[PDB]
RNA sequence: UUUGAUUUGGUGAGAGG
DNA sequence: CCCTGTCTGGCGTCCTCTCACCTATGATCATGACGGT
DNA sequence: ACCGTCATGATCATATTATTACGCCAGACAGGG
C-alpha cells in the first residue's frame, strides 16, 4: 500500500492505519493456523518413510562418500566448511593443501579439534562419508552416519536415526513460511571451470561454452566466490588473474543471445532468402 | 450397549449384517418358490449391493444411511482413516498411570527434577503405596489399604515420599514434535494442583506458561525406570538432536 | 517420493498403518504377502520390543538363536 | 443535566470528538428479525404469510378439491419462561391456522362449489423468543446465530490461471437462485460456450437457446452484428463501416472515390477511419478471397429446386457463392468475427451442437437431467417449464431480483421471482462482453455480495420445508377419500411441521448453546456473523481468501474480534453501529458532508453505495461549524485509502468507535496495542468469570453502560417513580403520576433472580442497588446483575501492579500475587453444579428412593433425612450420599427357586447383593436447592409433599401480596383523588377501607374514576380466585417425563472456588498468565509510604508482544487512584463540602476541549458528599477507543495528585529491605480471572475402568480416564533407545488384561517385572480383517 | 459334595495450547 | 499410434475440555372403561 | 349391581428417497494428427 503507517504505537494509530494493520495481522494468524496441518502431515510422512532404518553395523567397508564443499550462492560465502564437515567421518584421507601430506587419516571423526586443524590449513573440500553411500544391507553403518548429535561420540549400534532425522526435518515446519552482469565484492584471484574460450579482437576473453563457472579463489587456496557466466559474455579479466575489490569482471546482454564465432573471415547468407525465409523490416526511428 | 435411558444405541455393523441376513432369507425363499427371472435378478442384485455395502460402504454409489442422512460405518471404515484401528488404537493408545494438569514455573528446581502435586502423586502411585503399606504391616488385606488412601491418613504421606524418591516420571507436552518433548524428571511434591516445571527445560518443550497443560506418565517396570534415568532424563538432553546447539539455553 | 516409497515397502503393516489401507491390503492379500517384522512400526503394532533402542540386543539374541 | 444514578458516580470522560449518534440497542438483529418473522403481516411478505401463501392453496390430483388458506394466530404459551427452565419444556406457542376446504363440481371447475368448510386447525409448536433475544429449547437457553452467505443473483467469476496450464483464463457466470436449480455458464480452452445445471453433465450452451424456441437465424440476429455484401456489377461490393477495421491489416488496396485510402500490407489507422466516415464512403470493392471464410447468418433457399443453398452459420466458399449468385440473391448477410472485438464463440458453439430444433434440445436436456429413460415431448416440456419457469420449484427472492437487475445494468429493481428468455440472454451477453475485454469480473469476499440471514428467515425456510412435506401428504389424501364427510384437521397432521422446526431449533449447525458466563459474552454471542453452517463453507476445506479481511469490512464487521485457531475470519463478529439493510446486506451510518459543512444528519450506506462516493475518516479536525481545518484530508475512495482535497468529500464517519465491535471497544487504549494482542484481549475478555463482589473499571471506555443496560442481566425500570420497598428478593416502584395510566392503578413489582445456575456453572445473581425512598427515572438500573456495578460493567477487579522481574517466579508469562489479594476474598468466585438422579423402571420391580438402605450405617445416613434426599443446607464433602437409591443387585447368584419371592421375607431378602447408590468426590459444596419431579400416578413421598406444601405456601403468599400491594396502590389512588371535591378529612378513616366510593360526591370524573377502580378491584378479586386455583393446579399436577421413570431428583451444589497457584488470570490486552506463587504480605515490594504492591508482572512481555497499551492503562489507573486517595484524605479529615466541591471540580475539568463539562454548582451539598462516598475508592475514568487520553493529559492528571510525573515510584524490597535500583513502574491494572481453573484440569489415574470393545482405558475426566499416549510420543520414544518403557507403555499399562493383572500383583508384592503377552486390540484388528474375505494369521 | 468385587458406544457444534 | 483434456480417487495437525441429541410404522389380541337390564 | 360393547394400549416384523460453494495431485481413459 502506497501510504504507510507513519504512526508508531507510542503515538496513537488512527482508524485507517489500524485497519491496514489488521489486514497484515489477520493474514499471519490465518497462515499459522492453516500451516500447522501441513507441518504435522509432513512429519507424519517423514517418520513413516524412515520407520525402519536402524544403525546396525560399525563399518560398511567402503571408500565412497559425498564431497562436502562450502556452499556459495554468489554473495559472500554463506555456510562454512566447518558447519558441514563437523562430526562426519572422512571417506579417503584428506591431503593437506600443500603437497601430498597425510593431514588427517581416512576414518577419523572430525570433531572440533580436527576441524580447527582443518581451518588453520584452509582445506578446500573434504570427501566425507554420507548415509546415501552406505553399503549396509537393511540399515546404516556406524561410520557412514557420523557424530551422535547430542552425544559427543559416534552413533551407537542401535540408535534409531531415521525417526530422529524425520522429526528434526519436520519439526521446524512451523517456523518456515507457507505463502545485468557480475559485480565482485572481495579482492582475490580468478579461476574458471567448465570453460572453452576464445580471445576476441579487442582482448576481452569471450566464452564458447554456456555452462562456465567463474570462481574467485583467494590467496590461500579455498574457494570464496562462484558465479555462472553465460554463452558469449564479455569478461574484463582472464584465467588465473588477480583483480581489485569491486572491479567489474563480467558483462553480457541477456536480451540478445550472442552467435559469436571462433575464427574470422567473410559472411555468407546460407539458405537466407528474403520473402520466405527472412523478412525485410527496415527500422523506423534509426534507418539502419 | 444401551446409553443412559431405556433404549439400545446399536452399532452400524449390526444394521449391515441384519440387512444382509434379511435379504439372504428373502432370496432363499424366492428360490424355494420359483419366482421368475427379473424378481430373482433384483433379489440377488440387492444382496450383492448389501454385501458390498457391508464390506466397504460408499465405494459403490451413494452410501446407505440409517440416522439421519449420515452414512453408517462399515468394516473397512473400522480399518482405514484417521480413526481406524491403526492410527487410533494400535499406534496410539490410552494409558493408565497417567495424569494431566496445568504447568507453572517453580524456579527453585534443579534441572533433573520437577514439581508434582500431592493429589496427583497419591493417585498415580496407588499400587506402589499399596505394596509399601503391605510390607510394613500396618494393614492386612488390600481393601484396608484402599480405605487408608481413600481416607488419606497421616501415615501415607511418608509412604508417598518413600515411593517417589528415586522414581522418574515422563513429562510430556501435548503437541510433541521432536524427542525433547518427552523428558523424565524426578518428582518433588507440591502443595498445589499445578506441575512445577524447571524454566530452562521450557525452551525444549516450546512451553510458555499462558495456560499450557502437560501429561505425566509413570514408568512402571524396572527397565523403564532405568530408561527414564539413563536415556530420557532431563540432564541427558542438553543438546538438540537436530544439530549441535544446546537446548538448555537460558531463555 | 516419500508417500509412494513408504507405501511401496516389503512390509504391509508398515504400508497399512500409513495411507490407504484398502489398496495395500488387497495388493498384499492377492500377492499372498508375508511380513517378516524387522522394523519399528510392525513391532509397535504387534506389541513387542522396538528393534532399535534397548531392544536391539533382544533382537540380536532372537536373530542369533534361529 | 444528569439522571439520578448518574449523580451517584459520574465517570470522568476524556475524548474530543462530539458525538452525534448514540450507540443503538445492541440486540436489534435477533429481536428485529424474529419480530419480522412472527407478526400479522398483510400485503403478503415477509414472515410466515410468505410460506402460507406460497405453498397454499393445495389443489388435488384433478379431483376438483382445494384446501385454501385464510389466516393464522398464535395462542399464549402454557408455560412462562421461569417454569419452562425449571421443568424442562420447550418455550413454544401453539400455531392455530384457519384452513378452508372447497370442493368443485363436474364439468365446471369455473363453477360453484357445493360446500365449503372453514375451521381452526393445530399445527406444530414454534418456539418464541424471550426479551433477551434467546430461545429455551429443552430448559437450556440457546441462541440462533446469523449466517453470512452468497447473495442470490448473477455472479461473473473468473477461473484465473490454474486451468489448462497455459494461462488462458476461463469465465463462468453462476446464476444463484434463492431456491431452485443453479445454472453455470462457462468457457473451455477451445473457446466454446458450455452450460451446466446443478454441477451435472456439460452441454454446449446454445442448446438452451433452442429450448426457449429460438431459430438459429434469430440467435445470430441477437449475438452478432451484420455485414452486408451487395452484388452491384463489379466484384460483389461491400457496405463498410470502418469502426470494425480499427487495427486490421487489409489484404488489398482499399480505394474509393478514385482515391487510394488504405494500402495493402498496412492497417487502417484511426485517421483513415475519420477520412472514410467524413467522405461518407459506403460501397467498397472486395476480391474473391475476402469472402473465403465469412460466416453466413441465415438460410438461403433456391427458388427453383426448393433446396438449401447454404445452411445457417456456415463459412462461404467459391461454389456456394456460385450457387447463390445465380439463384437471384443480391444481398448477403454475414457476421463480423474479429480476434479482439468479437470472437465467434456462439458460432463455434452452434457448430458443436448436434441438435436442430426445439424438440431435440428439450430431449437432450431431459436426458442430461434424468439419465437413460425414454423422453416424451410432454415430459420434456414439463421438466423444462419446472426447472426455471415455474413459481413452485424456482424462486429468486427480492434480493435475487435486485442483484440480477443491478449486475446487468437494468433500471427496475422489481421483477418476477422466475427467470425468462431475456434474463438468460443477458447473462450470455454479459459473459461474452467480459470475454471480449470490456467490463470487469466480480470478487467474492466483497460485502456487497454477502447477505446476512438471521433467525426469522432461517426459521421461515425450515417451516417451508415442513410445509412442502405436508403438501405431499395432503395431495395424497385429498383426492383419495369420500367427500363431503371430512374436516381439515383429519387431513393435515402436525408431525412433519413440528419435526422440521424442532429439528432446526434443536440440533442445527447454527442453533448453538449460549456461552453465558458474563453479560459481555451474552451480548457478543448474540451478535455473531458466522460463515459456516448450511449453505456456507466448511472449516477443514476452505480456505485462504475468506479468512482475510476485505477492504469493505470497514464499519460493518469487526476486524479484530475473531476466534483464533481453526476458524479465523469465519466466525466474524458484527460491529457496533452496523444495522442490516432491507434486503439483508450490511449498512452503516455516515454524515452527509454537503459542499462545505458537515451536516449532522445520519444517512445509512450499504456496501456498494460506499464505493462510488468518497468518505472522510472519523477523526478529522473541524472548527465548530464543520469546515475541515486542513486542506488535505485522509479519505478512502474505492476500497483504497488516499489523501483528498477539502471539499470533494461526500461523507464523514459518525463516531470513532464504529470499526470495532462491542467485545473490543471496552479495551481502553486500543490504538496502542498491536492487533494480535488486541484480538487475544477481546477474546479473553469474553472468557471472564464473575467474581464475588465485582468492583468497576477505573479505566473504561464509557461503553460499559450500553453493554450492561442493553443486555438483559440488570433490572431496568419500566416506569419511573419512587421506590417503596427494597428487599434482597423484590423491589417495589411507585409510579409517578405524570407517567401513569388512569386505570389499573399501578405500582410495579420487580421479582429479582436470586442464586441460580447459569450455563457455564457460574452464579447469575441480582443484587438491589437502590436505597429506599429514592427517585428513579425511566430507563434506569434498579438491580445490578452478575459482573455489574451501579449499571456499569465490572468483569474482573482492579489491583495494584508493578512491572519488575521478581526472583524468577514470573518467568515466561506467569503472575505473582500477594496474600493480601486472597485474604480480601476478591477473586473468590461462586460456582453451582447440578446433580441429577432419576428413578428408572426396570425388571424385578421399580426402584427405591427411601433411606432404608443396605451396607450403610449412621455416618452416611446422618446427612440424609427420613426419605433419602439430602437436606437443604447440609455442607457435604467429596463422596457423601445426596440421594439414597437402592436396586443394583444384578444376578450375583441366580435365584434357586426360580422366582421365589413369597417365602422368607415380604418381597425378597435383598435379592443376592445390595449397595445403596453412593456418589464420588473431588468437589465440596453446600446444597442450596432440591427439586423433585414426579411422573403422575406415582406415590409422592413425604419430602415431595413437603416441597409441594412449600411451593403452595410461597405461591399463595406471593399472589396474596400481589393483591395486597396493588390494592394498597389502588387505595392510595383513591386518597389522591379524594383530596379535592367533597373531601372528608376526619370522616375518611372512620369506616372500613374497602368502601371509599359511596361518600358525598356528585356525577363527575371522580365518581366515574371510582367506578373504574371498582371494576379494577372486582377484576382483581375474581382474577385472584381463578389464578390461585390455576396455580394450585400447576403445583399439584404431575409432569410428563422420560419413558419409564418414576421421579427425578435434582440437587444444586454451590462450590466456592477461591484462587490458587494454577488459575489463569489476564488483563485486557493479551497479557495472559498462570499465577505461579501466592506470596505472603511481607515479601512484596513496598514503596516509601508503606503500601505493598499486590501483583508483580514481568516486564519482558512488552517489547516482543507489542501491547504497549497496558502501560498507559497502568499509568492512568495510578492517576485515578491518586485522585481517589486525595478524596479519601479530604474526607477522612471531616472537612466541609466546600473543599470537596473545589477538588472534585478541579479533577473534573482538567483537559483540552472535551465533552464532559460538568459543574458541581447544581448538586446542592448532599449529592457531593454521596458522590465523594462513591469516588473514595478511586475515580472512574472513561477513555474512548480511538479518541482517547493522550500522554500530556495523563501527565497533567498525575500532577493533580501528588504522584511522580513519570509514573514510576522507587520501591523497596520485602526480603532484603533494601532499595531496588532504577525506580519501577507501579499502578493499577484491571485484571480478570478466567474460568480455566486448575482444579478442573488436574487429573490422575492409577487403575480405573476399561473400555468394552478394545480393552483400553476410557477417555476424559468425568469418566475416570487416562491420558492418551499418542502417536508422536511413540515416535519420541523410538527416537531414544527406550524399549522397555514403550513395551510397557503399550502392552502392560494399556491393553493386555492378563498382563496388567500380573503387573498389579507384581507391583503390590514388590517385584518390578512384566509378563508381556499381546495387545487385545491387535486381536480386534485380526477379527476385523478376518471378518472380510481376508485370511490373516500368525505363523510358526 | 462349597471360596468371587467386575463393564457406560457413534454424529455434530464450541473453547484452551 | 504418442500427446492430451478429462474424470475419478485420495490425501489434507496433534493433545485436551464443556454442552446437547439420538427411526417410523401398520395391524391386532387383549385389557379397560361405558351403558342396558 | 351384573352383563355386554366401544375404546385403547401392548407385541411385531417391513426394509430405503426430494442438493450444489476445496485444492492439488497422481492415475487411468477415450480422442485425434
Ligand atoms: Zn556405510
Amino acid at each position: 500500500i502506497e501510504t504507510p503507517i507513519t504512526a508508531n504505537f507510542r503515538e496513537g494509530l488512527n482508524v485507517l492505519q489500524y485497519f491496514i494493520s489488521t489486514h497484515g495481522a489477520r493474514k499471519g494468524l490465518a497462515d499459522t493456523a492453516l500451516k500447522t496441518a501441513n507441518s504435522g502431515y509432513l512429519t507424519r510422512r517423514l517418520v513413516d518413510v524412515a520407520q525402519d532404518l536402524v544403525v546396525t553395523e560399525d563399518d560398511c567397508g567402503t571408500h565412497e562418500g559425498i564431497m562436502m564443499t562450502p556452499v556459495i550462492e554468489g554473495g559472500d560465502v554463506k555456510e562454512p566448511l566447518r558447519d558441514r564437515v563437523l562430526g562426519r567421518v572422512t571417506a579417503e584421507d584428506v591431503l593437506k593443501p600443500g603437497t601430498a601430506d597425510i593431514l588427517v587419516p581416512r576414518n577419523t571423526l572430525l570433531h572440533e579439534q580436527w576441524c580447527d586443524l582443518l581451518e588453520e590449513n584452509s582445506v578446500d573440500a573434504v570427501k566425507v562419508r554420507s548415509v546415501v553411500s552406505c553399503d549396509t544391507d537393511f540399515g546404516v553403518c556406524a561410520h557412514c552416519y557420523g557424530r551422535d548429535l547430542a552425544r559427543g561420540h559416534i552413533i551407537n549400534k542401535g540408535e534409531a536415526i531415521g525417526v530422529i532425522a524425520a522429526q528434526s526435518i519436520g519439526e521446524p515446519g512451523t517456523q518456515l513460511t507457507m505463502r545485468s552482469s557480475i559485480q565482485v565484492k572481495n579482492k582475490g584471484s580468478i579461476k574458471l571451470s567448465n570453460v572453452k574460450s576464445v580471445v576476441n579482437s579487442s582482448g576481452k576473453l569471450v566464452i564458447t561454452s554456456r555452462n562456465t563457472e567463474l570462481k574467485l579463489i583467494d590467496e590461500f587456496g579455498r574457494t570464496k566466490e562462484s558465479y555462472k557466466v553465460p554463452y558469449g559474455a564479455v569478461l574484463a579479466k582472464g584465467d588465473g588473474e588477480q583483480v581489485a575489490g569491486g572491479e567489474t569482471v563480467a558483462n553480457w546482454d541477456p536480451h540478445t543471445m550472442p552467435v559469436i564465432t571462433e575464427v574470422s573471415g567473410f559472411v555468407r547468407f546460407t539458405d537466407m532468402i528474403d520473402g520466405q525465409t527472412i523478412t525485410r523490416q527496415t527500422d523506423e526511428l534509426t534507418g539502419l | 450397549v444401551p446409553l443412559d435411558g431405556g433404549r439400545f444405541a446399536t452399532s452400524d455393523l449390526n444394521d449391515l449384517y441384519r440387512r444382509v441376513i434379511n435379504r439372504n432369507n428373502r432370496l432363499k425363499r424366492l428360490l424355494d418358490l420359483a419366482a421368475p427371472d427379473i424378481i430373482v435378478r433384483n433379489e440377488k442384485r440387492m444382496l450383492q449391493e448389501a454385501v458390498d455395502a457391508l464390506l466397504d460402504n460408499g465405494r459403490r454409489g451413494r452410501a446407505i444411511t440409517g440416522s439421519n442422512k449420515r452414512p453408517l460405518k462399515s468394516l473397512a471404515d473400522m480399518i482405514k482413516g484417521k480413526q481406524g484401528r491403526f492410527r487410533q488404537n494400535l499406534l496410539g493408545k490410552r494409558v493408565d498411570y497417567s495424569g494431566r494438569s496445568v504447568i507453572t514455573v517453580g524456579p527453585y528446581l534443579r534441572l533433573h527434577q520437577c514439581g508434582l502435586p500431592k493429589k496427583m502423586a497419591l493417585e498415580l502411585f496407588k499400587p506402589f503405596i499399596y505394596g509399601k503399606l503391605e510390607l510394613r504391616g500396618l494393614a492386612t488385606t488390600i481393601k484396608a489399604a484402599k480405605k487408608m488412601v481413600e481416607r488419606e491418613e497421616a501415615v501415607v504421606w511418608d509412604i508417598l515420599d518413600e515411593v517417589i524418591r528415586e522414581h522418574p516420571v515422563l513429562l510430556n507436552r501435548a503437541p510433541t514434535l521432536h524427542r525433547l518433548g518427552i523428558q523424565a524428571f524426578e518428582p518433588v511434591l507440591i502443595e498445589g494442583k499445578a506441575i512445577q516445571l524447571h524454566p530452562l527445560v521450557c525452551a525444549a518443550y516450546n512451553a510458555d506458561f499462558d495456560g499450557d497443560q502437560m501429561a505425566v506418565h509413570v514408568p512402571l517396570t524396572l527397565e523403564a525406570q532405568l530408561e527414564a534415568r539413563a536415556l530420557m532424563m532431563s540432564t541427558n538432553n542438553i543438546l538438540s538432536p537436530a544439530n549441535g546447539e544446546p537446548i538448555i539455553v537460558p531463555s | 517420493g516419500i508417500t509412494k516409497a513408504s507405501l511401496a515397502t516389503e512390509s504391509f503393516i508398515s504400508a497399512a498403518s500409513f495411507q490407504e489401507t484398502t489398496r495395500v491390503l488387497t495388493e498384499a492379500a492377492v500377492a499372498g504377502k508375508r511380513d517378516e517384522l524387522r522394523g519399528l512400526k510392525e513391532n509397535v503394532i504387534v506389541g513387542r520390543l522396538i528393534p532399535a533402542g534397548t531392544g536391539y540386543a533382544y533382537h540380536q539374541d532372537r536373530m542369533r538363536r534361529r | 443535566v444528569y439522571s439520578y444514578t448518574e449523580k451517584k458516580r459520574i465517570r470522568k470522560d476524556f475524548g474530543k470528538r462530539p458525538q452525534v449518534l448514540d450507540v443503538p440497542y445492541l440486540l436489534s438483529i435477533q429481536l428485529d428479525s424474529f419480530q419480522k418473522f412472527i407478526e400479522q403481516d398483510p400485503e403478503g411478505q415477509y414472515g410466515l404469510e410468505a410460506a402460507f401463501r406460497s405453498v397454499f392453496p393445495i389443489q388435488s390430483y384433478s379431483g376438483n378439491s382445494e384446501l385454501q388458506y385464510v389466516s393464522y394466530r398464535l395462542g399464549e404459551p402454557v408455560f412462562d419462561v421461569q417454569e419452562c427452565q425449571i421443568r424442562g419444556v420447550t418455550y413454544s406457542a401453539p400455531l392455530r391456522v384457519k384452513l378452508r376446504l372447497v370442493i368443485y363440481e363436474r364439468e365446471a371447475p369455473e363453477g360453484t362449489v357445493k360446500d365449503i368448510k372453514e375451521q381452526e386447525v393445530y399445527m406444530g409448536e414454534i418456539p418464541l423468543m424471550t426479551d433477551n433475544g434467546t430461545f429455551v429449547i429443552n430448559g437450556t437457553e440457546r441462541v440462533i446465530v446469523s449466517q453470512l452467505h452468497r447473495s442470490p443473483g448473477v455472479f461473473f467469476d473468473s477461473d484465473k490461471g490454474k486451468t489448462h496450464s497455459s494461462g488462458k483464463v476461463l469465465y463462468n457466470a453462476r446464476i444463484i437462485p434463492y431456491r431452485g436449480s443453479w445454472l453455470d455458464f462457462e468457457f473451455d480452452p477451445k473457446d466454446n460456450l458450455f452450460v451446466r445445471i446443478d454441477r451435472r453433465r456439460k452441454l454446449p450452451a446454445t442448446i438452451i437457446l433452442r429450448a426457449l424456441n429460438y431459430t438459429t437465424e434469430q440467435i445470430l440476429d441477437l449475438f452478432f452484428e451484420k455485414v452486408i455484401f451487395e452484388i452491384r456489377d463489379n466484384k460483389l461490393q461491400m457496405e463498410l463501416v470502418p469502426e470494425r477495421l480499427r487495427g486490421e491489416t487489409a489484404s488489398f488496396d482499399i480505394e474509393a472515390n478514385g482515391k487510394v485510402y488504405v494500402e495493402k500490407g498496412r492497417r487502417i489507422t484511426a485517421r483513415h477511419i475519420r477520412q472514410l466516415e467524413k467522405d461518407d464512403v459506403k460501397l467498397i470493392e472486395v476480391p474473391v478471397e475476402y469472402i473465403a471464410g465469412k460466416v453466413v447468418a441465415k438460410d438461403y433457399i433456391d427458388e427453383s429446386t426448393g433446396e438449401l443453398i447454404c445452411a445457417a452459420n456456415m463459412e462461404l466458399s467459391l461454389d456456394l457463392l456460385a450457387k447463390l449468385s445465380q439463384s437471384g440473391h443480391k444481398r448477403i448477410e454475414t457476421l463480423f468475427t474479429n480476434d479482439l472485438d468479437h470472437g465467434p464463440y456462439i458460432s463455434e458453439t452452434l457448430r458443436v451442437d448436434p441438435t436442430n430444433d426445439r424438440l431435440s434440445a428439450l430431449v437432450e436436456i431431459y436426458r442430461m437431467m434424468r439419465p437413460g429413460e425414454p423422453p416424451t415431448r410432454e415430459a420434456a416440456e414439463s421438466l423444462f417449464e419446472n426447472l426455471f419457469f415455474s413459481e413452485d420449484r424456482y424462486d429468486l427472492s427480492a434480493v435475487g431480483r435486485m442483484k440480477f437487475n443491478r449486475s446487468l445494468l437494468r433500471e427496475e429493481i422489481e421483477g418476477s421471482g422466475i427467470l425468462s428468455k431475456d434474463d438468460i440472454i443477458d447473462v450470455m451477453k454479459k459473459l461474452i462482453d467480459i470475454r471480449n475485454g470490456k467490463g470487469e469480473v466480480d470478487d467474492i469476499d466483497h460485502l456487497g455480495n454477502r447477505r446476512i440471514r438471521s433467525v426469522g428467515e432461517m426459521a421461515e425456510n425450515q417451516f417451508r420445508v415442513g410445509l412442502v412435506r405436508v403438501e405431499r401428504a395432503v395431495k395424497e389424501r385429498l383426492s383419495l377419500g369420500d367427500l363431503d364427510t371430512l374436516m381439515p384437521q383429519d387431513m393435515i397432521n402436525a408431525k412433519p411441521i413440528s419435526a422440521a422446526v424442532k429439528e432446526f431449533f434443536g440440533s442445527s449447525q447454527l442453533s448453538q448453546f449460549m456461552d453465558q458466563n458474563n453479560p459481555l459474552s451474552e451480548i457478543t454471542h448474540k451478535r455473531r456473523i458466522s460463515a459456516l453452517g448450511p449453505g456456507g463453507l466448511t472449516r477443514e476445506r476452505a480456505g485462504f481468501e475468506v479468512r482475510d479481511v476485505h477492504p469493505t469490512h470497514y464499519g460493518r464487521v469487526c476486524p479484530i474480534e475473531t476466534p483464533e485457531g481453526p476458524n479465523i475470519g469465519l466466525i466474524n463478529s458484527l460491529s457496533v453501529y452496523a444495522q442490516t439493510n432491507e434486503y439483508g446486506f450490511l449498512e452503516t451510518p455516515y454524515r452527509k458532508v454537503t459542499d462545505g459543512v458537515v451536516t449532522d444528519e445520519i444517512h445509512y450506506l450499504s456496501a456498494i453505495e460506499e464505493g462510488n462516493y468518497v468518505i472522510a475518516q472519523a477523526n478529522s479536525n473541524l472548527d465548530e461549524e464543520g469546515h475541515f481545518v486542513e486542506d488535505l484530508v485522509t479519505c478512502r475512495s474505492k476500497g483504497e485509502s488516499s489523501l483528498f482535497s477539502r471539499d470533494q468529500v461526500d461523507y464523514m464517519d459518525v463516531s470513532t468507535q464504529q470499526v470495532v465491535s462491542v467485545g473490543a471497544s471496552l479495551i481502553p487504549f486500543l490504538e496502542h496495542d498491536d492487533a494480535n494482542r488486541a484480538l487475544m484481549g477481546a477474546n479473553m475478555q469474553r472468557q471472564a468469570v464473575p467474581t464475588l463482589r465485582a468492583d468497576k473499571p477505573l479505566v473504561g471506555t464509557g461503553m460499559e453502560r450500553a453493554v450492561a443496560v442493553d443486555s438483559g442481566v440488570t433490572a431496568v425500570a419500566k416506569r419511573g417513580g419512587v421506590v417503596q420497598y427494597v428487599d434482597a428478593s423484590r423491589i417495589v416502584i411507585k409510579v409517578n403520576e405524570d407517567e401513569m395510566y388512569p386505570g389499573e392503578a399501578g405500582i410495579d413489582i420487580y421479582n429479582l433472580t436470586k442464586y441460580t445456575r447459569s450455563n457455564q456453572n457460574t452464579c447469575i445473581n441480582q443484587m438491589p442497588c437502590v436505597s429506599l425512598g429514592e427517585p428513579v427515572e425511566r430507563g434506569d438500573v434498579l438491580a445490578d446483575g452478575p459482573s455489574t456495578d451501579l449499571g456499569e460493567l465490572a468483569l474482573g477487579q482492579n489491583m495494584r501492579v508493578a512491572f519488575m522481574p521478581w526472583n524468577g517466579y514470573n518467568f515466561e508469562d506467569s503472575i505473582l500475587v500477594s496474600e493480601r489479594v486472597v485474604q480480601e476474598d476478591r477473586f473468590t468466585t461462586i460456582h453451582i453444579q447440578e446433580l441429577a438422579c432419576v428413578s428408572r423402571d426396570t425388571k424385578l420391580g421399580p426402584e427405591e428412593i427411601t433411606a432404608d438402605i443396605p451396607n450403610v450405617g449412621e455416618a452416611a445416613l446422618s446427612k440424609l433425612d427420613e426419605s433419602g434426599i439430602v437436606y437443604i443446607g447440609a455442607e457435604v464433602t467429596g463422596g457423601d450420599i445426596l440421594v439414597g437409591k437402592v436396586t443394583p443387585k444384578g444376578e450375583t447368584q441366580l435365584t434357586p427357586e426360580e422366582k421365589l419371592l413369597r417365602a422368607i421375607f415380604g418381597e425378597k431378602a435383598s435379592d443376592v447383593k445390595d449397595s445403596s447408590l453412593r456418589v464420588p468426590n473431588g468437589v465440596s459444596g453446600t446444597v442450596i436447592d432440591v427439586q423433585v419431579f414426579t411422573r403422575d400416578g406415582v406415590e409422592k413421598d413425604k419430602r415431595a409433599l413437603e416441597i409441594e406444601e412449600m411451593q403452595l405456601k410461597q405461591a399463595k403468599k406471593d399472589l396474596s401480596e400481589e393483591l395486597q400491594i396493588l390494592e394498597a396502590g389502588l387505595f392510595s389512588r383513591i386518597r389522591a383523588v379524594l383530596v379535592a371535591g367533597g373531601v372528608e378529612a376526619e370522616k375518611l378513616d372512620k369506616l372500613p377501607r374497602d368502601r371509599w366510593l359511596e361518600l358525598g360526591l356528585t356525577d363527575e370524573e371522580k365518581q366515574n374514576q371510582l367506578e373504574q377502580l371498582a371494576e379494577q378491584y372486582d377484576e382483581l378479586k375474581h382474577e385472584f380466585e381463578k389464578k390461585l386455583e390455576a396455580k394450585r393446579r400447576k403445583i399439584t399436577q404431575g409432569d410428563d417425563l422420560a419413558p419409564g421413570v418414576l421421579k427425578i431428583v435434582k440437587v444444586y451444589l454451590a462450590v466456592k472456588r477461591r484462587i490458587q497457584p494454577g488459575d489463569k488470570m489476564a488483563g485486557r490486552h493479551g497479557n495472559k498468565g498462570v499465577i505461579s506463587k501466592i506470596n505472603p504480605i511481607e515479601d512484596m515490594p513496598y514503596d516509601e509510604n508503606g503500601t505493598p504492591v499486590d501483583i508483580v508482572l514481568n516486564p519482558l512481555g512488552v517489547p516482543s508482544r507489542m501491547n504497549i497499551g497496558q502501560i498507559l492503562e497502568t499509568h492512568l489507573g495510578m492517576a485515578a487512584k491518586g485522585i481517589g486517595d486525595k478524596i479519601n484524605a479530604m474526607l477522612k479529615q471531616q472537612q466541609e463540602v466546600a473543599k470537596l466541591r473545589e477538588f472534585i471540580q478541579r479533577a473534573y475539568d482538567l483537559g483540552a476541549d472535551v465533552r464532559q463539562k460538568v459543574d458541581l454548582s447544581t448538586f446542592s451539598d448532599e449529592e457531593v458528599m454521596r458522590l465523594a462516598e462513591n469516588l473514595r475508592k478511586g475515580m472512574p475514568i472513561a477513555t474512548p477507543v480511538f479518541d482517547g487520553a493522550k500522554e500530556a493529559e495523563i501527565k497533567e492528571l498525575l500532577k493533580l495528585g501528588d504522584l511522580p510525573t513519570s509514573g514510576q515510584i522507587r520501591l523497596y524490597d520485602g526480603r532484603t529491605g533494601e532499595q531496588f535500583e532504577r525506580p519501577v513502574t507501579v499502578g493499577y491494572m484491571y485484571m480478570l480471572k478466567l474460568n480455566h481453573l486448575v482444579d478442573d484440569k488436574m487429573h490422575a489415574r492409577s487403575t480405573g475402568s476399561y473400555s468394552l470393545v478394545t480393552q483400553q482405558p476410557l477417555g476424559g475426566k468425568a469418566q475416570f480416564g487416562g491420558q492418551r499416549f499418542g502417536e508422536m510420543e511413540v515416535w519420541a520414544l523410538e527416537a531414544y533407545g527406550a524399549a522397555y518403557t514403550l513395551q510397557e507403555m503399550l502392552t502392560v499399562k494399556s491393553d493386555d488384561v492378563n498382563g496388567r493383572t500380573k503387573m498389579y500383583k507384581n507391583i503390590v508384592d514388590g517385584n518390578h517385572q512384566m509378563e508381556p503377552g499381546m495387545p487385545e486390540s491387535f486381536n480386534v484388528l485380526l477379527k476385523e480383517i478376518r471378518s472380510l474375505g481376508i485370511n490373516i494369521e500368525l505363523e510358526d
